[PDB]
């Protein structure tokens, strides 16, 4: 659940989502769930041909990368939290 | 907090599949694994009609946009 | 179980870990868990077979992902 | 939902995930859908494996032959 | 008869193990579990359709994830 | 145990192998049990073949979340 | 409604299933479990007639339902 917490930390933030299908999508992280599905608002090309769409829902198991900014993350907390998790 | 496809319910949507294909339909039901119940399904690369009512499995779905 | 006891008898042994891709890893096995994750030291990679052209050599321990591991053989 | 009991000692057709057709006579089974087949012939042309166990995990489809 | 009883039966015998791919393993069954992670002894690895990839010596933990068919002998 | 030995080199540069001729190198900010990864100052290397010739390509990001399913081998460069 | 609830309430209907290998299974739904594993009767299989066939839900791509399914 570590990364669910992490992703909850970037709500309202701009993110770049790279699909396993080579589709890239920039937009504002509105929502995450347990499977790491993402709901984005205000999406834009950084990309497929779509019509007029504002909100999307991505399936977690189909993402390769989410691009972030270093400003968006206290790496210290990330590491210490990662040290806590049990494997 | 959690993410629900609820805000898309009974509305027209775009689906992108994992094979990269595109669909247009109306979302009339979904589950946790994001299997979908869709109505008036149309392919976009051919604008060809596909189904009046079809059940689409979650594992095929990359993406759902509202339109 | 017999499979779990394999996993305490071969630790420190020289193993060939093959992945789904067919990529073969040979090393001394530092550690191993249940999900078939693996740690190896002095690991050499090859494709498919030990006697093929060496593709890489790792001066550090190598972590191998369980869900990728096809078998863990010993020599 | 499928009672394999009615397929016992019958020739069945079993499609495996990976593109692997297997034909044989059902001789046993469990609830995970692991099969025991006899006079087994696998197609991927064809060869005759004798008495085989099929994992239910990679079972994709079952019918009669 | 139960599938898992047939596999218990064939313990310490020759076994062919077929993956979902064009690759198999002949060897002597030494063990298995509920997930059918198999332990083989001196296994001969093949690519079919044939190539003898390897001749292993010792014990091999063959992951159950991709096992498709078990053939005693 | 191997996941704990990975805890060893946090904040240290690591070398990741993904599936599909991809490679990443970065400092390791956070990981878990499916080997979902966060990297800082990453650089991704894809190797492609165009017109039957090998061509590499680079890609750089400051902060990157990596889905675990594709990850093959994590080590140190 | 829910795709599973909708599916169970469609036993007896004729439908068309696409599998992941692209194969097509056409027939009348006799049963569903919670994993969307299916038994059909009156089965025709495209790329062959069968009496009954069992489909694993994880191997299903999509299911074309009857137009009169409301």
């Amino acid at each position: 659940m570590l990364f669910f917490s992490f992703f909850k930390t970037l709500v309202d933030q701009e993110v770049v989502v790279e699909l396993k299908n080579d589709i890239e999508i920039k937009g504002t992280l509105q929502s995450v769930d347990q499977f790491l599905n993402l709901k984005l608002d205000n999406i834009s090309s950084t990309y497929p041909h779509l019509g007029s769409v504002r909100n999307i829902f991505i399936r977690g198991s189909t993402v390769r990368y989410v691009y972030l900014n270093k400003n968006m993350v206290d790496t210290n907390l990330l590491q210490d939290a990662t040290r806590r998790e049990v494997m | 907090m959690s993410a629900t496809l609820k805000d898309y319910l009974n509305k027209r949507v775009v689906i992108i599949l994992v094979d990269g294909e595109s669909l247009i339909a109306s979302l009339n039901g979904f589950d946790k694994n994001t299997n979908l119940f869709l109505t008036n399904v149309f392919n976009r690369i051919s604008k060809e009609f596909i189904s009046k009512a079809q059940l689409l499995r979650g594992s095929e779905i990359a993406l759902v946009g509202l339109i | 179980s017999v499979t779990t006891e394999f996993l305490s008898d071969i630790i420190g042994k020289t193993v060939n870990v093959k992945l789904a891709s067919g990529l073969l890893y040979s090393g001394r096995l530092e550690s191993i868990d249940g999900f078939m994750n693996v740690a190896l030291s002095s690991a050499t990679e090859h494709y498919e077979s030990n006697n093929n052209k060496l593709l890489n050599k790792f001066n550090s321990d190598v972590f191998l992902r369980g869900t990728q591991v096809m078998y863990i053989s010993e020599q | 939902i499928l009672d394999l009991a009615k397929y016992k000692d019958s020739k069945i057709r079993v499609k495996l995930m990976g593109g692997k057709l297997v034909i044989g006579v059902l001789k046993g089974y469990d609830q995970l859908m692991n099969l025991v087949l006899d006079d087994t012939v696998e197609y991927m042309n064809a060869r005759k494996l004798g008495l085989t166990v099929i994992r239910g995990t990679i079972l994709v489809s079952l019918s009669s032959a | 008869i139960l599938p898992l009883e047939v596999i218990d039966k064939t313990i310490n015998q020759k076994v062919l193990i077929v993956l979902q791919s064009n690759r198999e393993f002949e060897g002597t069954l030494v063990g298995f579990d509920d997930f059918v992670n198999v332990i083989l002894e001196d296994a001969v690895e093949w690519l079919i359709d044939n190539e003898k990839v390897m001749q292993h010596h010792g014990r091999m933990l063959l992951s159950g994830n991709n096992i498709a068919i078990l053939v005693p002998g | 145990t191997p996941l704990d030995l990975l805890k060893l080199n946090l904040d240290e540069r690591v070398y990741i192998k993904l599936r599909g001729a991809r490679t990443l190198v970065g400092t390791l900010q956070a990981f878990d049990s499916h080997s979902n990864i966060v990297l800082s100052d990453a650089v991704e290397t894809i190797y492609q073949l165009n017109n039957e010739e090998l061509s590499e390509s680079e890609r750089r990001s400051e902060m990157v979340f990596i889905r675990g399913d594709t990850v093959t081998l994590i080590s140190t460069p | 409604m829910l795709p599973l609830y909708l599916l169970t309430n469609a036993k007896g209907q004729q439908m068309q299933i696409e599998l992941k290998n692209g194969e097509i299974i056409q027939g009348i739904l006799t049963n569903v479990d919670n994993w969307m594993n299916l038994t059909l009767s009156n089965v025709t299989e495209y790329s062959v007639k069968l009496n009954e066939i069992y489909i694993r839900g994880t191997f299903i791509k999509f299911i074309k339902l009857q137009d009169n399914i409301i």
